[PDB]
C-alpha cells in the first residue's frame, strides 16, 4: 500500500471520521398526514415510485 | 545589478498580482488542510520571500 | 418569516387538528387560530449563503475609501464601477468580488 497511491487513498478514506452532519446540507420538517402519499410535488414522484 | 534587482522585484510583484486575480476568480488551487485564504496567503508569502532571496 | 396573532400580537405556534388532519397556527394566550398555507413547519440550513450579497446599500458609491474599477455594467453599461469582496467574513469565505455600478447599483461578479 505504501507504494500505491490508490490503496493509500482508500485507507485514508476508511480511517477519517465522517458523520451525517458532514454531508447533510439542510434539514426540514413538514406536515404530511398521508403515509402513502405526500404534499410536496417535488418529492411526490420519488415517493410514489418507491410505494409502487 | 540594481536593474537586475528591480526587474526581479517587479517580476515577483507581477506574479503576486496574477495569484490575486486567480484567487479572485476561483481559479486558485487549494493546498490540502488549508482554506482558500490560507493557501493564498502562503503562496504570496513564499513568492515574496523568494523575491527577496533572489535580489539578495 | 413567521406570523403573529392579529388581535393578541403574540407568536402563533403550529398545531395539528386530530379530527381534521390539518395544520393550524394557534396562539397560546388566546383562542385565535388560522389555517396554515405551507407545510414547511421548520427549516434549518447546515450550509448557508445569506449575508454574502445582501450587504448592499444604495449610497455605497459615496464611500471614498472604496476602489473604483472599469468593469462593464450589465444593466447601465457605465464606464465607472465600485467593487468589494464578500461582506460575510467567515474563516472559509471565498474572495469573489461584487461590482456595483453608480446608476443601477446591480451586484454582479466576473465569474
Ligand atoms: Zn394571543
Ligand atoms: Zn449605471
Amino acid at each position: 500500500i505504501a507504494l500505491d497511491i490508490e490503496k493509500a487513498k482508500v485507507i485514508q478514506s476508511s480511517i477519517e471520521y465522517t458523520t451525517l452532519k458532514n454531508v447533510t446540507s439542510a434539514t426540514e420538517i413538514y406536515y404530511d398526514p398521508d403515509p402513502t402519499s405526500t404534499v410536496i410535488e417535488e418529492d411526490f414522484d420519488t415517493v410514489e415510485a418507491y410505494f409502487s | 545589478t540594481m536593474k537586475e534587482i528591480t526587474h526581479a522585484i517587479s517580476s515577483a510583484k507581477e506574479q503576486v498580482q496574477e495569484i490575486i486575480y486567480k484567487a479572485q476568480h476561483n481559479e486558485l488551487e487549494l493546498k490540502p488542510g488549508m482554506t482558500l485564504r490560507e493557501s493564498f496567503e502562503g503562496e504570496v508569502s513564499r513568492t515574496l520571500n523568494d523575491a527577496r532571496d533572489s535580489a539578495g | 418569516s413567521f406570523r403573529f396573532c392579529l388581535e393578541c400580537n403574540n407568536m402563533l405556534y403550529p398545531k395539528e387538528d386530530k379530527e381534521n388532519q390539518r395544520l393550524l397556527y394557534s396562539c397560546r394566550n388566546c383562542d385565535y387560530t388560522e389555517l396554515a398555507e405551507d407545510p414547511k413547519v421548520y427549516r434549518h440550513e447546515l450550509i448557508t449563503n445569506i449575508g454574502e450579497t445582501a450587504g448592499i446599500v444604495d449610497d455605497i458609491g459615496q464611500d471614498p475609501t472604496l476602489p473604483r474599477s472599469d468593469k462593464e455594467c450589465p444593466e447601465c453599461h457605465s464606464r465607472d464601477c465600485v467593487f468589494f469582496q464578500s461582506q460575510q467574513r467567515r474563516k472559509d469565505t471565498n474572495m469573489t468580488l461584487f461590482y456595483v455600478c453608480l446608476n443601477c447599483k446591480k451586484t454582479f461578479r466576473d465569474e
